[PDB]
């Protein structure tokens, strides 16, 4: 992401990003506590750095739910797109 | 000058361009080198043991099979001389063992059959008889040893017991409790048991491996096996669904025989009776009324072992 | 006059062990459990029990004059592969802690109740250990191995201590805990030196309490750290298996669960005989209570038949929680000897208070 | 105690190359030369003992093919003193082994006195260069002296190491870097190939420096610095051509 | 020296000789595990602007706690060693939270409640003990339980017996903070529209002294708050924000960012980096959408 | 002079030598070593001091040669035993502790009593007036050797030390004697999960049990004492409780008015106020609170009436601290 | 210059202790007191970097211009992709 920013302007994108965008709900053991650094990283990240926008933070996404609001925070993740078809 | 030191780190090749190997130490430290002069390019292979200089990392020499792990957890009998003898009146699977080991082995097949049934009528002893018969290597290796915390652990298990046994080939493969590792489930939810499917699936192809390999036998003991897959009941897999159920009334006297058979005795015993009044024993219950009965011998003064000590090998309950 | 005096001492054994020292860290190196004599390239004769670079000498005769090298490890390590080679490196926890009682105070102590048991530890305990003869003049041994399960050691190590007494025979009771601890070979050894002091002691009991200690049967070998539990378990059987003369050695294991055996133990040959230790009962309550209460000053006048009937049947340890809880009724009641309410409260009290 | 230690280049190398290549074994073997009056170690030469799969012991010397070589030797004419011993000894200041000490003092026995020269090979390569020789004992000293009549005498101690060949292979060495003629104006006279770069070289330097210079408005990139350091790197390289036009 | 010479002190050890070279400055670094703390953050309190009546209040149980924390020991008090917001959540709590503790130059820690106790024994208590640790080395140093506060911005709305274990070992630290520490302007904020669930205990003073609420808000919070965001947003004049934040109904701090973007989503749209006000106040029931909206 | 006597025994070192941990001592006055490093050597103490003075396992002076022991290293990283107070006839007295009497009988008729019979108590209910004041009252009515430790100060991972440790806390018990036994808040040592294996932790046991091999290894006339400090029952051994040995649970419960009332009277008194303040003034309006709480509004009083800017508290500040505190 | 070579080692800089010396990290985890470059300053210094040491010098011989692939499991990159829309 600061490489990004060191590659600024650059891109982020994530592949189904509601894969780590569940988190540990409750004491979830092994494998949930990533995400738990991860997923809050860049809601860490999407809300602990500034608007210059160089970078864009993308995610596909069939699945929003398993994300969470703290993503959908304005001005860190403003657009949705969907993807019709239709 | 070389040659040796006791021991050396082993290592695994990768490329044997023909001249070429690289391997990785027993110190986990991968090193091309001109594959060496002690060594052969046979001999030369991954997953190998290697006399190598560490400090140059020259394989000095190969290692042969050796104090290589053969899991001591893993329990080898090599081809124990037991008898049809050993539990009586299970002649009659007996057969079906000599048609799905015996005879295939003698002739040119399956690589082993499927036991189900109640042991304790020692189906680990028509196995062993088998091994024996066959004077094939006889492997009992606990599935409790083949249940694994570690991926695909119980396969490189199997994968052992499959080499391990097969340098002793010809064997006979002895899984206890199939069902321990006879579980693949049904579904896309492998991740928490992959083991007891993935070791399963680890010894099919190595059953599906082989057919007209006769040497291994693979017999897997159950009381009864859970899941049954074409490739469960297949020649060049577990070929034959195999029963040891709690053999019948005199096959049990002849049980019993076996039982009562080495007991000092005054003769009250009348076997059909104890075999009647005993009812299903796997044989040991049988021996359990027939120690009882020496004991009851004793504890009915007898050094000779009577039908009231077996009665009473009966009375101490026999359920 | 006090300058120097305590370098010799030491500076000389520094030097003169800085041989020692010197030929330890020989290339780079009792108890070992693990000899570190490293990377001898020519050579390295060293067992390596480790994960840095596991090592062994033997296949092919391979020893080394008086050393076969370095680490001030030389030897064997602690699993041994060839012989000697070099004298004992080796052991590891000091010999045993182990219990090893013959002739235990037990010869009627919690015997009070358990009588089947006792009467099955007979024939298989007490008559050999009586007379193993008539056992092959039955034909047999005795029931080379006896399951004892239920609640451990209360009675249950006593009722075996019984006949071991009952017998005068030498009582080896041995917990499967001491037999699973930090080191391997832990047990093995340990079970070795149980197998030869057994023959040592023959017309003696084997007696395991916690088999559920080192496991029994399980699947938990798949963890990797399990198979030394296992090994020593697999050591043990294998051992224990052959060469225990089981007409005079008593093999007997004192276990929670019955079911919990390794297949290999139940085996017939291995565990012939497998009883549950019986329940201390209203009588052997009793009895068990009456010695309870020796070493309380109690009252004769009471029964602790008195006492036993009013209780349910319970451990032959917990049996004190009616006695020795009145050491205080004793002195709560200040009877000296204390009375039939006395334990009849404790009784009540500690099922009371129990409520669990 | 100051002692004079002189080598062979030739043997040095000789060694350096064996022992380079010696990694991980130090390399082992004979050392030729002598000692003129006292503190003198000469050095003509040296050589490999042959591999040894034992590696360096005193047992790994084998006295056979010296005498086979010092016996082609003595018929090359060489002949020497073996002076010591010389191994390559990898990531080591440290010292080799009391066994080496032992090696060479079960040696230096044959001599008044030798050497055990550390190397370490890998720290060698450096450009500049990694070794020692012990010797450790004395007669008295430069004459130390006590720990030896004290007994117990150990350490690392080095020799104090020198070397000399000549001007004459110094020649043949600078002659390192027909020839010049065809090695240097004219061979090398390849720039204009670059002139694009030899511009956007020079073209780059501009940019640097308007940044540089800027900050005059602390410590160092300062505004005044790289300026020339790199507008003069590109102002030779960029006269020399016009030497061949 | 050997007295100077203290425990952990950094030192440059003789490399190979094993002595000391020298003595360097003894020191670490920070830690992570969703207690992390956070250094001094920076927001300023004017931007929830309106507030500033509970940020008043809040500078009475933190600020001038932290400012001169002896004028409540003139008072002869325990100031507060804790922090309770209490009303309309939305707004950019955080801010209230933040803002204060940045002004209170307090290290501003975020703790996931529920992962303090956990089904590994130790695992979960031990960031308990830890986040007692280096919270206080940096003190002053407000504390903020993540995962906990019902402020709305930084909720989850508590739990109640899975931080509960986790509060009664942080009420322990609570109590613990209330022992030989007394540490004071070192303040879990503990801000939150739900005290049910959450042990009694901490509104015990010494937890939370100071026990304050912070509303409403309303139009004229929003407004300001608006005032604020379309303050730094390129206008159009004659805009008149209250009718804009008369138009916001059910609307917060932080929602009020949502009419400025979307009045700027709109006048960006509208090829403007001045806005109108029209778009605000279509900004306003568009945000009212989704403030109304799932 | 004795400096250099004493140097000398240094100059035998060299130096800087290495810190490292034994293995096993052995008589040979070799001993096999422990190393960070693990370089792990059978080796010789440097003999002036004594191989006595430490234990198989323990961190001793080593050279760097074969890390050779050269004599006796502290490895003053722990205390004499494991994490302790160590007490003896402690503070806390059956009379400090306000009314607990209830439970105090418990522990008298245990300990107290027979001391002219079962061997110690189990304590639960709540620390801070029950549990942790009754904990030192009859160790202090017997006034003997108090050992305090925390499940969590032994919570152990190190194999052998949580033993050990409760060893040296054993050393202290035979040695200190007569030493009261406290075990504090045993949730970690003492719960014994289901198994011996799998990621079940046997120091977990191997702590408890041995430190129940001590416990079950004595039983006395009223000497010499154990406690049982936690809030988890059915997580331990009934062998260590072991009826007949431990058959006094002390759990503790808030104290009832007057034995509160004695907490009150005790702390209220305590804490500066106004006659207004009451023992049933405060008594009553309670829910039945721990002695803390009593307390608690006690001193919160100081500060609302420190917040009323007096010294000594009003009735209502009181009523307020309890009602906050 | 030719101080500097190739066969360097790998670590992560850590801090500076002050100019031409600092705190940094190993490939081994070594951190110690060491040399860095004084071809840079403190400007021209960078407070974190993976680094380049001697092995035996030991010292910081250059930065590392940033890593990236480090696991994680790296990122996207597709660098100009090839799709066109429409």
């Amino acid at each position: 992401f600061r490489l990004a920013r060191e590659n600024a302007p650059s891109i982020i994108f994530i592949d189904e990003v509601d894969s780590i965008a569940t988190k540990r709900f409750d004491a979830q053991t092994g494998s949930d506590r990533e995400v738990q650094r991860i997923l809050i990283e860049l809601l860490t990240q999407m809300d602990g750095f500034d608007q210059s926008t160089n970078v864009k933070v993308i995610m596909a996404t069939n699945r929003a739910d398993t994300l969470d609001p703290a993503l959908l925070r304005p001005g860190r993740l403003d657009r949705k797109i969907e993807f019709p078809s239709l | 000058k070389n040659n040796r030191q006791l021991p050396y780190l082993v290592a695994n090749v990768v490329e044997v361009v023909g001249k070429a190997a690289v391997v990785k130490t027993s110190s986990r430290q991968t090193v091309f080198l001109p594959m060496v002069g002690l060594v052969d390019p046979d001999k030369l292979k991954p997953n190998d043991l290697v006399g190598v200089n560490k400090d140059s990392y020259l394989i000095l020499d190969t290692l042969p099979s050796e104090f290589d792990s053969r899991v001591k957890a893993m329990e080898v009998d090599e081809k124990p001389t037991e008898t049809y003898s050993d539990v009586g009146g299970l002649d009659k699977q007996i057969e079906e063992l000599v048609e799905a080991i015996v005879l295939p082995m003698k002739r040119a097949a399956p690589k082993g059959a499927l036991m189900y049934g109640p042991p304790g009528t020692g189906k680990t002893l028509l196995a062993r008889a088998c091994a024996a018969q066959t004077n094939a290597t006889f492997l009992k290796l606990a599935a409790p040893q083949l249940v694994q915390m570690y991926i695909g652990e119980g396969a490189k298990l199997v994968r052992d017991a499959f080499a391990l046994a097969k340098e002793k080939a010809p064997t006979i493969i002895f899984i206890d409790e199939l069902d321990a590792i006879g579980t693949k489930r049904f579904d896309s939810e492998k991740s928490g048991d992959r083991e007891v499917q993935r070791t399963m699936l680890e010894l099919l192809n190595q059953l599906d491996g082989f057919s007209s390999d006769d040497r291994v036998k693979v017999l897997a003991a159950t009381n009864r096996v859970d899941v049954l897959d074409p490739a469960l009941l297949r020649s060049g897999r577990l070929d034959r669904k195999i029963e040891f159920p709690l053999p019948s009334e005199d096959s049990r006297a002849q049980i019993l025989q076996i039982h009562s058979r080495k007991m000092t005795t005054d003769d009250d015993i009348n076997w059909q009776e104890l075999a009647r009044s005993t009812d299903e024993f796997n044989g040991a219950q049988l021996k359990a009324v027939t120690v009882e009965a020496g004991m009851i011998a004793l504890r009915n003064g007898q050094s000779s072992v009577k039908h009231e000590d077996f009665v009473e090998g009966i009375s101490e309950v026999q359920a | 006059l006090k300058q120097t005096e305590n370098d010799l001492k030491d500076i000389e054994a520094r030097i003169k062990e800085k041989a020692g020292v010197k030929e330890s860290d020989t290339g780079l190196a009792h108890p070992l459990q693990v000899a570190r004599c490293t990377k001898i390239i020519k050579a390295k004769y060293v067992i390596n029990l480790k994960q840095i670079a596991k090592f062994v000498v033997g296949l092919g005769e391979r020893v080394s004059p008086t050393d076969i090298e370095e680490g001030m490890r030389v030897g064997v390590d602690r699993s041994k592969y060839n012989i000697e080679l070099p004298l004992p490196p080796r052991i590891d926890p000091s010999v045993t802690m182990m219990t090893v009682e013959e002739k235990p105070d037990v010869t009627y102590s919690d015997v009070g109740g358990c009588k089947d048991q006792i009467e099955k530890l007979r024939e298989v305990v007490e008559l050999p250990l009586l007379s193993p003869e008539r056992f092959a003049t039955l034909g047999i041994d005795p029931p080379k191995g006896i399951l004892l399960y239920g609640p451990p050691g209360t009675g249950k190590t006593l009722c075996a201590r019984a006949v071991a007494n009952r017998t005068d025979a030498t009582f080896i009771r041995v917990i499967g805990s001491e037999l699973v601890q930090k080191y391997v070979g832990e047990g093995a050894r340990m079970v070795r030196e149980l197998f030869e002091m057994a023959r040592t002691k023959k017309a003696c009991i084997i007696f395991f309490d916690e088999i559920d200690a080192v496991g029994g049967a399980r699947f938990d070998d798949g963890a990797g750290g399990d198979n030394e539990v296992q090994r020593t378990m697999l050591e043990l059987i294998t051992q224990l298996d052959g060469f225990d003369p089981r007409g005079n050695i008593k093999v007997m294991f004192a276990t929670n669960r019955p079911n919990t055996l390794d297949p290999a133990l139940l085996r017939p040959g291995r565990i012939d005989r497998k009883v549950e230790f019986s329940l201390p009962d209203l009588e052997g309550r009793a009895n068990i209570f009456r010695i309870h209460s020796k070493s309380m000053s109690v009252e004769r006048g009471i029964r602790w038949e008195l006492i036993s009937r009013l209780c349910p049947n319970s451990t032959g340890a917990e049996l004190r929680s009616v006695c020795t809880e009145a050491g205080m009724f004793a002195i709560r009641a200040r009877r000296k000897v204390a009375t039939e309410k006395d334990f009849l409260k404790a009784v009540d009290k500690v099922i009371s208070g129990y409520k669990k | 105690t100051k002692e004079t230690v002189y080598i062979s280049s030739i043997a040095l190398l000789k060694m350096l190359k064996h022992g380079r290549a010696g990694v991980p074994m130090e390399v082992m073997g004979l050392m030729l030369g002598e000692f003129v009056d006292d503190y003198t170690v000469n050095v003509v030469d040296v050589f490999a003992m042959p591999q040894s799969g034992t590696g360096v012991s005193v047992e790994a010397v084998d006295d056979v093919f010296q005498a086979k070589m010092m016996d082609m030797l003595k018929q090359t004419g060489r002949d020497q003193m073996v002076v010591g011993w010389y191994h390559s000894h990898p990531g080591f200041g440290c010292w080799l082994s009391s066994v080496d000490v032992n090696t060479q003092k079960s040696f230096e026995q044959l001599n008044s006195r030798a050497v055990a020269v550390v190397v370490d090979p890998i720290q060698s390569v450096k450009g500049k260069v990694v070794i020692d020789a012990f010797r450790l004992i004395d007669t008295g000293a430069l004459i130390n002296i006590q720990a030896l009549i004290h007994g117990l005498n150990r350490h690392y101690y080095s020799l104090n190491i020198d070397y000399h060949k000549t001007a004459k292979e110094t020649k043949m060495l600078m002659n390192l870097h027909y020839e010049e003629k065809e090695e240097s104006n004219l061979a090398a006279t390849k720039s204009m190939v670059k002139i694009a770069e030899q511009y956007s070289k020079r073209i780059e330097e501009e940019k640097e420096l308007t940044e540089e210079e800027l900050k005059t408005r602390v410590g160092r990139q300062d505004p005044k610095k790289h300026l020339s350091e790199t507008a003069d790197e590109t102002l030779e390289n960029n006269i020399v051509s016009v030497l061949t036009a | 020296n050997v007295k100077d010479l203290k425990a952990s002190q950094r030192v440059c050890l003789r490399s190979d000789s094993y002595m000391l070279h020298k003595v360097l400055e003894n020191k670490a670094d920070p830690l992570v595990s969703l207690m992390m703390v956070e250094k001094v953050p920076d927001s300023t309190y004017d931007m929830v602007g309106g507030l500033t009546k509970q940020i008043k209040e809040i500078k009475e149980v933190i600020e001038l706690p932290v400012k001169h924390p002896e004028l409540f020991e003139s008072l002869g008090i325990a100031q507060p060693k804790g922090v309770i917001l209490y009303g309309p959540p939305g707004t950019g709590k955080t801010l209230l939270a933040r803002a204060v503790a940045h002004h209170t130059d307090c290290k501003f820690i975020r703790v996931s409640g529920a992962e303090l106790v956990q089904k590994y024994i130790g695992e979960g208590s031990r960031m308990v003990r830890e986040l007692f640790v280096m919270a206080r080395e940096h003190a002053p140093s407000i504390i903020f339980m993540d995962e906990i506060d019902s402020i709305g911005s930084t909720r989850v709305e508590g739990s109640g017996g899975g931080d509960s274990e986790v509060q009664r070992t942080m009420l322990e630290l609570l109590n613990q903070l209330d022992g030989f520490e007394t540490s004071k302007n070192i303040k879990i904020i503990m801000a939150t529209n739900r005290l049910d669930i959450l042990d009694p205990a901490l509104l015990r003073p010494g937890r939370i002294d100071r026990k304050i609420e912070f509303p409403p808000p309303s139009v004229a919070a929003r407004a300001e708050i608006l005032r604020i965001h379309s303050r730094k947003m390129n206008l159009t004049r004659g805009i008149n924000l209250r009718k804009v934040a008369e138009k916001m109904n059910g609307c917060s701090g932080a929602d009020v960012k949502g009419v400025c973007t979307e009045a700027g989503m709109y006048a960006l749209r509208e090829r403007r980096i001045h806005v109108t006000q029209e778009d605000f106040e279509l900004a306003v029931g568009k945000v009212m959408n989704k403030n109304q909206e799932t | 002079k004795q400096e250099e006597e004493k140097k000398q025994l240094e100059e035998i070192r060299g130096n800087p030598l290495s810190i490292g941990t034994l293995e096993e001592i052995i008589d040979d006055d070799h001993a096999i070593v422990t190393s960070p490093t693990m370089p792990d050597y059978y080796v010789s103490i440097l003999s002036f001091v004594d191989k006595e003075l430490l234990e198989p396992g323990c961190s001793v002076l080593l050279h760097h040669k074969t890390m050779s022991i050269v004599g006796v290293l502290q490895d003053d990283a722990d205390p004499m035993v494991s994490v302790m107070k160590m007490d003896k006839s402690p503070t806390e007295s059956y009379s400090d502790i306000g009314g607990l009497e209830s439970q105090i009988q418990e522990i008298k008729e245990s300990v107290e009593l027979p001391l002219t019979p079962p061997k110690g108590v189990i304590l639960y209910g709540a620390p801070g007036t029950g549990k942790t004041l009754l904990a030192k009252a009859v160790a202090n009515q017997t006034s003997a050797t108090f050992l305090r430790i925390v499940g969590s100060e032994l919570i152990q991972k190190y194999l052998g030390d949580g033993p050990r440790l409760c060893r040296q806390i054993f050393k202290v018990a035979g040695e200190n004697a007569p030493s009261i036994v406290f075990i504090d808040e045993i949730d970690a040592i003492g719960t014994k999960r289901y198994d011996s294996n799998s990621g079940g932790e046997r120091e977990i046991q191997r702590t408890m049990l041995e430190l129940l091999n001590q416990l079950d290894g004595f039983d006395d006339r009223g000497d010499v004492k154990v406690i049982m400090a936690t809030n988890k029952i059915e997580t331990l051994d009934p062998a260590l409780i072991r009826p007949g040995r431990i058959d006094r649970k002390i759990l503790f419960e808030n104290p009832d008015l007057s034995t509160k009332k004695k907490i009150l009277g005790i702390h209220t008194s305590k804490m500066n106020l106004s006659e207004d303040v009451n023992l049933e003034t405060l008594v009553t309006t309670k829910d039945d609170l721990s002695g803390a709480d009593i307390q608690a509004m006690c001193t919160e009083a100081g500060l609302l009436a420190l917040r009323e800017r007096r010294m000594q508290v009003t009735a209502e500040d009181f009523k307020q601290a309890k009602e906050r505190v | 210059k030719r101080i500097q070579s190739v066969p360097l080692v790998i670590g992560q800089f850590l801090e500076p202790i002050d100019q031409n010396t600092g705190i940094v990290s190993s490939t081994t985890g070594m951190s110690y007191v060491v040399r860095i470059l004084s071809t840079l300053d403190r400007e021209l210094l960078k407070p974190s970097m993976s680094v380049a040491l001697h092995r035996h010098s030991n010292a910081l011989v250059d930065i590392l211009p940033p890593d990236s692939d480090s696991s994680i499991s790296v990122m996207g990159e597709n660098e100009k992709p090839d799709v066109t829309y429409a």
